[PDB]
């Protein structure tokens, strides 16, 4: 699968 | 509510120690609560209620493409009965009440109240990506429209941050992230996200002089993300 | 309960599906109402349920030592109210409650029921294990008896499995593990601890020769457990 | 910690 986000983001 | 008795920083210190004790259902719940006492949240806790639910339905996530990968070949080939359909659709409902529960806090009521651009754009994100996850279980009338309010809810938070951030601010890449993993996987349109991944990323490249050595670290990091997929997809 | 309207086959065919996407919790709810039907459990279910709630309780204990930790560095410096204590007590009582029902169904009636060596001696060795767990976080005026009944049960366990099985069987291995880790880390023993992973280990290795590649396999496993704590512990 | 027995045994 692709890569999202991380789920803290600055 | 189950928190409701609890003051708002005792919910922000637990979900913390939640954190550190990779409790995630318990993060979440603890966050929940901060959410309805009303008040906005602060960078930090917006992070913390992302985190929170992220964990929890990434578990869910995990578990319904295991289900569902054996409930497709079950279709293929001896007959075992409703147990493997029975169980996906349970973890499938739980998951659906998980992106429920965040795309209500949303609603009622963070992104009305939300009008910096970090809190907004982060919030609008959220909404995509909740209804990103509703979209990948989707099989029925409403995959359409499931799909077409995370495209709506991203495109929003596209417009606010193209306008208000700069190429290299983390929320800013990891929304566009984000919404070219929904063309790529979500809306059948894989040439949209290749090209949304590359823009960005180029855009990010010629901005990175601008920062310190700290800002220089996010940013690179969602960077990599983006080549990642795009070595991935072409 | 709420699995009272499941059959029994399908309570085992959705727990083995839960194992595979790693939903212990779901996992052991299935064990739990298949005990519940009240028929004995094969050796395949009686795996099964211990996984389950091997996994379940695994998370709060892991949980309980990150939280127990912060506690005891908030005591040596600034004040910060109840939380931590709050939590740790919610997280142990969640342990408590898990240690609790298992044990309730080895009570009711698994163990009265379990005739032959491989079964009695597998369920008696768990009640000593959910024992040994609620002794890991035991601290009022009930610690000493919890600590005899984790022995008591350990103590048939070891009775039964000497009389009755080889000593490479992997039961009368994995049970002789775990009564030496209860001295060492329970008991404040530690040499009863090392003593009995020696002549446990020993023993083993005498009896290797009369078994298959597969059984050996199985066997030297547990073995290489007794022979990593004997060099943490020496 | 000390190692413990796995779950499941033959
Ligand atoms: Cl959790
Ligand atoms: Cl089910
Ligand atoms: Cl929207
Ligand atoms: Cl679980
Ligand atoms: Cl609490
Ligand atoms: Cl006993
Ligand atoms: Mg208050
Ligand atoms: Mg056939
Ligand atoms: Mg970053
Ligand atoms: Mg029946
Ligand atoms: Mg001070
Ligand atoms: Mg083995």
């Amino acid at each position: 699968r692709s890569h999202s986000s991380p789920a803290s983001l600055q | 509510g189950a928190m409701g008795s609890m003051e708002r920083a005792s919910l922000i210190q637990k979900a913390k120690l939640a954190e550190q004790a990779e409790r995630y259902e318990d993060m979440a719940a603890f966050m929940k609560g901060a959410v309805e006492k009303g008040e906005e949240l602060s960078c930090e806790e917006r992070n913390l209620l992302s985190v929170a639910y992220k964990n929890v339905v990434g578990g869910q996530r995990a578990a319904w493409r295991v289900l569902s990968s054996i409930e497709q070949k079950s279709n293929e080939s001896e007959e075992k009965g409703p147990e493997v359909r029975e169980y996906r659709e349970k973890v499938e409902t739980e998951l659906q009440g998980v992106c429920d529960t965040v795309l209500g806090l949303l609603d009622s009521h963070l992104i009305k109240e939300a009008g910096d651009a970090e809190s907004r754009v982060f919030y609008l994100k959220m909404k995509g990506d909740y209804y990103r996850y509703l979209a990948e279980v989707a099989t029925g009338d409403d995959k359409k429209r499931i799909i077409d309010s995370a495209r709506s809810a991203y495109q929003e938070a596209m417009d606010i941050s193209k306008k208000e951030m700069p190429p290299t601010n983390p929320i800013r890449l990891g929304l566009a992230l984000n919404f070219s993993v929904f063309h790529y996987e979500i809306a059948n349109s894989p040439e949209e996200a290749i090209s949304l991944a590359k823009t960005t990323f180029d855009e990010a490249m010629a901005d990175l002089h601008t920062l310190s050595e700290d800002s220089y670290k996010d940013s690179t990091l969602i960077m990599q993300l983006l080549r990642d997929n795009l070595t991935l997809w072409t």
